[PDB]
């Protein structure tokens, strides 16, 4: 599994 | 540029409507002519614009995984590899173009603490999204140019801004999968997600009324990538 | 074109690649590539022709109706208006490409049912988006030239294929659409779905091996038209 | 409610 960054949002 | 006659105020309120439309390669086109306008950009404004370039530099990288796993499984004609080097061509020229808008017209000495750490965070990740499809000289520039970009962004934001700052935890959370995809540094990685979800938990009293939603949500990535890579 | 210097087969082939990573655009370059070559499709590629299109005029569809609502309820800046067109503007081009390849290269008086049938249904189709946002005394063309490539199709496909045929009830529903939502004929539409609907049920034992899940799809969509338009 | 017309398959 791949890591998670920060998500779009807003 | 081809948003040059427009006026400033209209390009934003066209960029919300492509946002409302899923039109995301129009609202990176509004918000590009915006920033060249060279007036600051807001904080909702600088949402604007992560939102618009993130979609699509999101859809090329995973036309690019997609792609790129086709072509390693059948070197197991030149058709694969040459649409994968299109598909890697037009990501990368998204990736300049937001590097140059980035230092021809964002990041500068004065402003917020939030506007400097979050444009250097983009610097960082859009550096990141190049090394990701990067493999020989250009490809060490790059990976430093990325970690030199997100250092920047982790000292100021450790001296200017709350360990529950959503900017702040954000950025660490990039940093972090960095260090764990990029850099091939998982102790890094997990070193710099476990302070930060740690400080941030210490000093939870620091959430802000109108962030605390965005500052749980990355605390809680924080925690899966912790979990994913122990 | 773009694609003149490319041999058919490859561009085929990254038709495939490009539908594999959701760029559907491209792929739809890809597949005008291969219809200029001058041969025929075969049912195959006439598959990745319509996925390839359909969903790019699909997302302006989409992007088109969200601003019109927009604009419709702001009328209870001209900025709204403007990209309205804008997305207007794109939706047009790209169905005067497809009817441009229909006249061009596909429909022709030989050829097998299927393909007869396949590409009449495709020009109504791209003639009823042109409808969707038309107005004027360009209207009228456009919902004539829709209705009668539908009909040439219908008389076709009444003809030459089992009532089950997934072409011909998906041209059927899509003609039903045509008469619910575009030429204001409730009565005509719930007609045609009915007919076919129970035409199809009637001669069930016409299924095909290789087709019947299509089939059944679109009649479950018969079904569920005629429970909305009743 | 949209009238659903033929979909996008295979
Ligand atoms: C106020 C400001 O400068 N902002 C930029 C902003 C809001 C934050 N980001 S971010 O820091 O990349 C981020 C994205 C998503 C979440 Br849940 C988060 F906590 C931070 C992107 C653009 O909006
Ligand atoms: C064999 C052939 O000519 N084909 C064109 C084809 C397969 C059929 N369509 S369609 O007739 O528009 C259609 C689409 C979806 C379903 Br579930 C269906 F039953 C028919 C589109 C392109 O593929
Ligand atoms: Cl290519
Ligand atoms: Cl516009
Ligand atoms: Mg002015
Ligand atoms: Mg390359
Ligand atoms: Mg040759
Ligand atoms: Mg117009």
């Amino acid at each position: 599994q791949r890591s998670t960054s920060t998500p779009n949002v807003h | 540029g081809a948003m040059g006659s427009m006026e400033r105020a209209s390009l934003i309120q066209k960029a919300k409507l492509a946002e409302q439309a899923e039109r995301y390669e129009d609202m990176a086109a509004f918000m590009k002519g915006a920033v060249e306008k060279g007036e600051e950009l807001s904080c909702e404004e600088r949402n604007l614009l992560s939102v618009a370039y993130k979609n699509v530099v999101g859809g090329q990288r995973a036309a690019w995984r997609v792609l790129s796993s086709i072509e390693q499984k059948s070197n197991e004609g030149p058709e694969v590899r040459e649409y994968r080097e299109k598909v890697e061509t037009e990501l990368q020229g998204v990736c300049d173009t937001v590097l140059g808008l980035l230092d021809s017209h964002l990041i500068k000495e004065a402003g917020d603490a939030e506007s400097r750490v979050f444009y250097l965070k983009m610097k960082g990740d859009y550096y990141r999204y190049l090394a990701e499809v990067a493999t020989g000289d250009d490809k060490k520039r790059i990976i430093d140019s990325a970690r030199s970009a997100y250092q920047e962004a982790m000292d100021i934001s450790k001296k200017e801004m709350p360990p529950t700052n959503p900017i702040r935890l954000g950025l660490a959370l990039n940093f972090s999968v960095f260090h764990y995809e990029i850099a091939n540094s998982p102790e890094e990685a997990i070193s710099l997600a476990k302070t930060t979800f740690d400080e941030a938990m210490a000093d939870l009293h620091t959430l802000s009324e109108d962030s605390y939603k965005d500052s749980t949500l990355i605390m809680q990535l924080l925690r899966d990538n912790l979990t994913l890579w122990t």
